[PDB]
RNA sequence: GACGGAAGGUUGGUGGAGUGAUUUGUCUGAUAACGCCCUUUGUACACACCGCCCGUCGCUAGUACCGAUUGAAUGGCUUAGUGAGGCCUCAGGAUCUGCUUAGAGAUCUCAGAGCGGAGAAUUUGGACAAACUUGGUCAUUUAGAGGAACUAAAAGUCGUAACAAGGUUUCCGUAGGUGAACCUGCGGAAGGAUCAU
RNA sequence: AGGACUUUUACUUUGAAAAAAUUAGAGUGUUCAAAGCAGGCGUAUUGCUCGAAUAUAUUAGCAUGGAAUAAUAGAAUAGGAC
RNA sequence: AUUCAUAAUAACUUUUCGAAUCGCAUGGCCUUGUGCUGGCGAUGGUUCAUUCAAAUUUCUGCCCUAUCAACUUUCGAUGGUAGGAUAGUGGCCUACCAUGGUUUCAACGGGUAACGGGGAAUAAGGGUUCGAUUCCGGAGAGGGAGCCUGAGAAACGGCUACCACAUCCAAGGAAGGCAGCAGGCGCGCAAAUUACCCAAUCCUAAUUCAGGGAGGUAGUGACAAUAAAUAACGAUACAGGGCCCAUUCGGGUCUUGUAAUUGGAAUGAGUACAAUGUAAAUACCUUAACGAGGAACAAUUGGAGGGCAAGUCUGGUGCCAGCAGCCGCGGUAAUUCCAGCUCCAAUAGCGUAUAUUAAAGUUGUUGCAGUUAAAAAGCUCGUAGUUGAACUUUGGGCCCGGUUGGCC
RNA sequence: UAUCUGGUUGAUCCUGCCAGUAGUCAUAUGCUUGUCUCAAAGAUUAAGCCAUGCAUGUCUAAGUAUAAGCAAUUUAUACAGUGAAACUGCGAAUGGCUCAUUAAAUCAGUUAUCGUUUAUUUGAUAGUUCCUUUACUACAUGGUAUAACUGUGGUAAUUCUAGA
């Protein structure tokens, strides 16, 4: 037998399941942003708690330290590329701070919306998981995904499908086609 | 288990052959050879993990039994020959010449070298004792034997071996004022010219050791060995001439500066 | 899925000294009905069939390890490979057709067994107990993936695994195809392919030498067996299979037979026979794979055996996977016809009482019959039958389109009404499937049985009766046998009884005449002597032996020449234990 | 609060006392207060003495333990006796095969005898040691005659032993007796109804 | 090169000696991600090219400073140090 | 550090080695003969080192149990002498001699549903539980014991016998082992196909060209994970914010929701030409030709008294049937039962068991409690164990001199 | 992500559990089931038993090949193209599988063999053996067999084997 492809859950549950404050609140982040489960809003919150307990133990070690100083400036660096943390606050000791939204605001469901052009969120949303949008010349169908700061102001639609070029579609071939073009026999 | 083992499983292997987990359960076991079993680096490996040159079995197989390589100027025709530290891989292929050195993060490197130092290689003298009829000798790190050696040559040393004769051209003493490479463990793959030698009985003489930066470290003698002259190194150096950067060195050149 | 059953008696299944656990902690007997019935006695255990839900509770806390678990045979919608509708015959497992090597297919009479055979074939496909689209061999892949027959399938599909089978049946091969010529000649050449000298060895090997120069028509089922093996053998494929072939053929003949089968084995080919056999599968086969089930409705095929070992579970019963029980006067008339002279000597034909013929095909025990019944002769002097004749054919593929209840209505069924055809089979094996369905679709011994009916149905005394055994088993056999004495002996009649099993003759026998002379040239029948000698004469001539296995009465033919071969060829005795 | 077969003769506002329950006010006959009834104590009751609850007795179901069985089966250990099998040796030499004085007529067996070598069975004695047979020995699940308990009781039968000085203050330790709670001695304690002449 | 002896410890900084895989973790285009150790780059026409780090790894054994805390002693028959 | 490497004498050998081996190209020479020399290898070859290892071995650590306090010493116990035996040291085993070795800082026995580690689960920190399982090491191939052969075995896809099971049979004998792959039976609460293939990654061989269920490739696969379709956009009729140029009385982008009223638009799931993928296919990734408007191509699984989020809605049942992890519901108006309406949770995934971690500061070293709630032993002595006053050189300077931050 | 909440009272505060709660590379089991990637999967009772098939064989320029094989040697009446079979030499002690026993034993880290075996690679390595090297037998290199093979069989049978 080989080696194993190693794997571990990115989703981590809440403590109190049945919570007032709790199941309201996260609700509206699911209805604003377009989110179909929970479990997506856990995740989200499960990388940002790994960030956080990574930023308190380089905290708990001493300031010009060759640990705290390298992980550090690649952490903050992760989170400046991805665009969640902005220029102004690149201290370390505010990453700490941040906040979910910021997290769903950079993800590429509703950086289409940010955008424009799709006009709902949820029309955003159907966009990319129906096979349009894309990054630059590489085509992506997952509204989860943070996009790269850089990658901003490449965000259109793709080359195939319509939009952006190509053939129309199958509802509208059958309009051409089928009804508009076979009245005339 | 009943004698020895000839099958060698993945992950068992030193990880510095740059073995990928996956693409195999198994990993070629180095052949019994000159070198040890976990420094060594098979010829396979060499081949088509380094170089790029085959990328199956099959085509390894093809390139070492039409002779052109060879170890030490000698056909060396096994796959899994082990190839160890500081050994001359000539080939035909356009003339190239490789020297097995070790690098910063103490694995072998695609060193490139001279026609002219393909000529002659080194070997660390492990024992030098009376054979029969009371001829002296001396044995390197690689097993090779040199028969009437000069009694100046005593344990520790270095001596430069010819390859298309086994004689002793050249050797060197071992203290302070010499460029001294280490090979073996932690500090593995760096050069500076020991400070000075500590004895402790009853085994280990830890060496200590300092670099051109004057970053001093220690190491056990057995894992180190010389090379040259202060600014005089008798083989070339790869890239990173044993120094060892730290990692802010590191994200300063490998990871901004270096980018286009 | 099963139905588990417990068993008892062992090697010092003490019920005195163990203070009767099975009895003290069994659920069925503490819930009112006794399933375990036991006391401190001198006798054994005893403990019910049909009660024993199964559990296996007794089983483990039985002091002595003396109570095992079994389990029963029963349908449990599991696997089924093909039906035809409902309330029908069914099937579950079809299998590896493992090759270099003769693979033995042994049962009961009407089991699958030839349904398996024609689908390993390819030409009745299966259906999977379904009514299946047009052509969907996909599905059926899916069906039996994971198994050896993916391959085997697929292959089928794209031609690259020719087909070929010996029918079950004997009389609608020269009927259905009406060649241009007959003989051997010219209709095996246009067969075969192979080579030349490899015909000429089988031919040769065969020791016919009769029907070089002779329509087929003509011969006789047992030279035609011979024929159709022949067709069959010659015939350029890459699977072979034998359905039956070893059917109303002499004990000489069937035994090169068998090693004819055998030459075509070898070099990674398939072969499947299939056989109802004494001890002659043997030779036949190399991997014995056992079916079991109910006769008509359906069938479980066993993962195989090796041939000595698969016989002996045969007849115990029980089997690593289930457990299937089981255990006045006539004048001297010389006759003839084209290329034969089949002359007959004087005797005395008894009422009240039997008489065994036997002989080597071709001996003229078939067309006397024939002549006694009514077809063609004589150019001097005869005997009519008193009593009104009564015949058997051996030629059976028969063609009363309908419904065989409506052929059943040209008998009566009210006569000696007190069982008789219910004393056959009606209980155990069953006959509800044989009296209704089509006779078209009917397999062997149950076609048989129809003609073992067509005999003691219409009002007759004298009877002619020969190759009753033509497809039929040691289970099916010797029961209806010992019906047909307790008939023919009971309410006063007469029967010329011919057999070629051992076992069928030598059980019924008391006069015995005997057939001699070469095929195609001369035929003598000798007078009725003692069972003994007659026995030796059939024997001596032909040049083989048995030995009656001593646990369980069965016979078992020696291997041409041997150790106890040579004593009995020196002795003389052919037949132990009376 | 309620009760006593114990002793004596209404309610919020604000404020204190308390972690509260609440109490104080709404009190000895002045002042943490300002504008049958009662008090104190005892309480295992709180649908509130008709209250709770303790046991002898009958009754369904289980539960372990004890165990008639000089149960039975399976295991490890072992007294005594027996011990195959190879392996090592003392022997043995069926057979095959070299040499030679020597046999036969000019790398020829024809007589044998010696000198050897290879060498199968069989074979004395050893160490190794699987087993087997007898006495046991301990352990283990495993049976289950009937015992002596314990529970779980939908609110039975006789009693009041405790919770009020439960109407013989209450228990502890032991001894004796009693059908049953228990009772009665002896010494102690009070988680007594006395912090006091 | 050395010979001669410096009461011994525990404690603790540093260092090696410290199999990979896993664990935390640096870069990366698995389309994001679990992953994986790939990949970037040219007139993508005979080529160029960084990287596969780093730490974690108690106890036990070694070498190594340090003398505080906690023990342990040479000298009161002075066959006691110079 | 040596009686070491090594040498030199006196010896013995029952005899180790010193190529009677094989292939490619065929020359270079000489007073010229099938003459003298001759390269490139392959495989053998004794010793020495090297490698692969192997075997023993130092110290240090392991799960519960004193209703397991004395064990080991007989035919080995601890030590010594001398031998034998091993590749070897050594009670490993002999003969003699000595009387030791272990221990309550817990030996010896018993249990373990105990192979040991690397690790896994949980996590504030400390911990507790698991580790048959993909790597290292050990052990065993039904139970034991013995042995041939090889460098290497006490081998089991080698052998030998005895025990237990169990096969063919002419009764004369003969052949057995899956805890390798795939399966069949048993036991089960519980687990997959008698499939294809050496193209990979290795390994073995006299070896680039063979063989390898080592392994890899499909299938079966809700054990676990990752991503993530289950529908978006308008128009019309409603209660509205009211916005754009602010020419306040011009028409519709954004709309907050409710409306089987309606018009197009975009797709997948799925069918499949082709190609890719591959040892060869199946998938994936692609993509011609097709494939959304409702019983369409419909998503459930648990709940709705409190804990815990959501119902005092509608009918049946009437302490019955039942629900209920806990408290408790049900005696005829049930916000707990049975259904239906509506709602809530999680959402291609939820519920139910048993084990376990956290919360459990309900094991507590960090970090519990012991007047009355469970708990301080009747009291004292006393060995082990644990702990145990202070006191035995600080200060002062002189320079040399690196690290912090700001005028320079 | 250092968290609690209902259950004993008429109401209170406590000790103290009970139940809730989330996780599980810990399993089963119920219902439901479209896609992609990725995947453990007869361990737990039972190291209980197993039909049957398969899992270790092995060739180059280079050990032995009058196969009475194939296709021909066109350099071959020494073989000297290819090459089944067998002999020889290696391999079969690696692997893969399971965990039953086993508690200072295995085991980890850590030394040591100046108490040793080590096939094979790897590098070195015996000109002195006709011990009468004065004839001594050939060293232009010599003898003993024996499988495959041809043919005669034995047994019911196994990758049983007997002679010649
Ligand atoms: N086409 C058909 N229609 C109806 N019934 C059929 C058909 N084919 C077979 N059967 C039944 O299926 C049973 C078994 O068929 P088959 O395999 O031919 O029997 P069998 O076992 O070969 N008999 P035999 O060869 O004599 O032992 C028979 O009893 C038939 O009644
Ligand atoms: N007209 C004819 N000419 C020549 N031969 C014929 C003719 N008719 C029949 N025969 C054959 O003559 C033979 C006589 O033998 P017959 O009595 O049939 O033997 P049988 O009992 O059938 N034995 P079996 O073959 O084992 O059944 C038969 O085999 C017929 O085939
Ligand atoms: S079977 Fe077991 S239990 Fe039933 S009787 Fe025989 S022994 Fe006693
Ligand atoms: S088997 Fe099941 S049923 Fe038949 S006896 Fe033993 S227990 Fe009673
Ligand atoms: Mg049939």
């Amino acid at each position: 037998p080989r080696a194993p492809r190693t794997y571990s859950k990115t989703y981590s549950t809440p403590k109190r399941p049945y919570e007032s404050s709790r199941l309201d609140a996260e609700l509206k982040l699911a209805g604003e942003f377009g989110l179909k489960n929970k479990k997506e809003i856990y995740r989200i919150s499960f990388q940002l708690s790994k960030i956080r307990r990574a930023a308190r133990d380089l905290l708990t070690r001493d300031e010009k330290d060759p640990k705290r100083l390298f992980e550090g400036n690649a952490l903050i660096r992760r989170l400046v590329r991805v665009g969640v943390l902005s220029e102004d606050k690149k201290k370390l000791d505010y990453v700490l701070a941040l906040k979910v939204e910021d997290f769903l605001e950079r993800r590429l469901q509703t950086q289409v919306y940010k955008l424009g052009l799709a006009k709902s969120v949820h029309h955003a949303r159907v966009l990319i998981t129906q096979r349009h949008i894309a990054v630059g010349k590489q085509i992506v169908n997952i509204p989860s995904f943070m996009v790269r700061l850089d990658s901003e102001k490449h965000i259109d639609f793709a080359p195939t499908s319509p939009f952006g070029g190509a053939r129309p579609g199958r509802v509208a071939r059958r309009n051409a086609a089928r009804k508009a073009e076979a009245s005339g026999e | 288990a009943r004698g020895p083992k000839k099958h060698l499983k993945r992950l068992a292997a030193p990880h510095h052959w740059l073995l990928d987990k996956l693409s195999g359960c198994y990993a070629p076991r180095p052949s019994a050879g000159p070198h040890k079993l976990r420094e060594s680096l098979p010829l396979i490996v060499f081949l088509r993990n380094r170089l790029k040159y085959a990328l199956n079995g099959r085509e390894v197989k093809a390139i070492l039994m039409q002779r052109h390589v060879k170890v030490d100027g000698k056909v060396r025709t096994d796959t899994t020959y082990p190839a160890g530290f500081m050994d001359v891989i000539t080939l035909d292929a356009t003339n190239e010449n490789f020297r097995l050195v070790y690098d910063v993060k103490g694995r072998f490197a695609v060193h490139r070298i001279t026609d002219e130092e393909a000529s002659y290689k080194l070997g660390k003298v492990k024992k030098v004792q009376l054979g029969k009829k009371g001829v002296p000798y001396v044995v390197t790190h690689d097993g090779r034997t040199i028969r009437y050696p000069d009694p100046n040559i005593k344990v520790n040393d270095t001596v430069k071996i010819d390859l298309a004769s086994g004689k002793i051209t050249d050797f060197i003493k071992f203290d302070a004022g010499k460029l001294v490479y280490v090979t073996g463990g932690r500090n593995l793959g760096r050069i500076g010219t020991i400070v000075h030698k500590e004895r402790h009985d009853g085994g280990f003489d830890l060496v200590h050791i300092k670099d051109s930066l004057d970053n001093t470290f220690v190491t056990r003698l057995n894992n180190v060995f010389v090379i040259g002259e202060q600014g005089k190194p008798y083989i070339s150096l790869p890239k990173g001439k044993g120094i060892k950067l730290s990692i802010a060195e590191e994200r300063d050149r490998r990871r901004a500066q270096q980018g286009l | 899925k099963n139905s588990r059953i417990a068993i008892v008696s062992a090697d010092k299944c003490k019920p005195k000294k163990c203070r009767q656990e099975c009895k003290r902690s069994c659920p069925v007997v503490k819930t009112g009905k006794l399933c375990i019935e036991v006391t401190p006695t001198s006798k054994i255990a005893f403990i019910s069939e049909i009660l024993c839900i199964g559990c296996g509770i007794c089983v483990k806390k039985c002091p002595f390890d003396a109570i095992q678990i079994i389990n029963l045979p029963t349908n449990l919608e599991a696997h089924v490979t093909h039906r035809y509708s409902a309330n029908s015959f069914k099937l579950h497992r079809l299998p590896t057709p493992r090759p270099g090597q003769v693979l033995g297919l042994v049962g009961t009479n009407g089991i699958g067994k030839s349904t398996a055979l024609k689908i390993l074939a390819g030409k009745q496909k299966p259906n999977l107990g379904r009514f299946d689209d047009p052509p969907e061999w996909q599905e059926i892949i899916k069906y039996f993936r994971g198994s050896e027959l993916q391959n085997y399938f697929t292959k089928m599909l794209e031609d690259d695994i020719k087909a070929i089978i010996k029918p079950q049946y004997v009389d609608n091969i020269p009927r259905a195809i009406k060649g241009p010529v007959q003989k051997v000649g010219e209709l095996l050449k246009l067969r075969m392919e192979k080579s030349p000298e490899d015909v000429k060895r089988y031919i040769k090997i065969l020791q016919l030498e009769n029907v070089l120069k002779r329509d087929i028509e003509k011969l006789s089922g047992g030279e035609l067996q011979r024929f159709a093996i022949g067709m069959s053998c010659v015939q350029e494929a890459d699977v072979y299979m034998f359905d039956e072939p070893s059917s109303y053929l002499d004990v000489k003949q069937r035994l090169n037979a068998a090693q004819i089968i055998r030459s075509l084995l070898a070099p990674t080919k398939y072969v499947i026979c299939v056989e109802h056999d004494l001890s002659v599968l043997d030779y036949l086969s190399d991997f014995v794979c056992i079916i079991y089930g109910v006769p008509s409705v359906y069938g479980v095929v066993t993962l195989p055996a090796s041939v000595r070992e698969g016989i002996n579970i045969f007849l115990d019963g029980h089997i690593p996977a289930e457990n299937l029980r089981f255990r006045f006067s006539y004048p001297s008339l010389k006759k003839t016809q084209g290329d034969f002279v089949l002359n007959v000597e004087e005797g005395e034909f008894s009422d009240s009482e039997i008489l065994v013929m036997m002989g080597e095909n071709g001996t003229g025990k078939t067309t006397l019959i024939k002549l006694l019944a009514g077809a063609l002769k004589p150019d001097e002097g005869q005997d009519i039958p008193k009593l009104n004749v009564s015949m058997k054919p051996q030629k059976i593929a028969p063609k009363f389109p309908g419904t065989v209840r409506q052929l059943f209505f040209k008998k009566i069924r009210g006569q000696f009404l007190n069982p008789q055809f219910q004393t056959d089979v009606v209980k155990p094996l069953r006959i509800d499937d044989i009296i209704d369905q089509e006779v078209q679709h009917l397999s062997g011994g149950e076609l048989q049985r129809v003609a073992i009916v067509l005999a003691l149905g219409i009002p007759a005394d004298i009877y002619l009766i020969d190759e009753p055994s033509a497809y039929l088993d040691s289970e099916q056999r010797i029961i209806c046998s010992k019906v047909i004495r307790r008939f023919i002996l009971h309410n006063k009649k007469t029967a010329f009884i011919v057999e070629h099993d051992f076992i069928m003759a030598t059980y019924l026998a008391d006069k015995v005449i005997v057939f001699e002379g070469i095929p195609s040239k001369n035929a003598h029948a000798r007078a009725p002597e003692s069972l003994l000698t007659g026995c030796n004469r059939f024997l001596k001539n032909l040049n083989v032996t048995f030995r009656r296995d001593p646990n369980s009465f069965r016979p078992r033919i020696n291997k041409l020449d041997s150790q106890m071969d040579k004593e009995q060829k020196s002795s003389g005795n052919y037949f132990f234990l009376d």
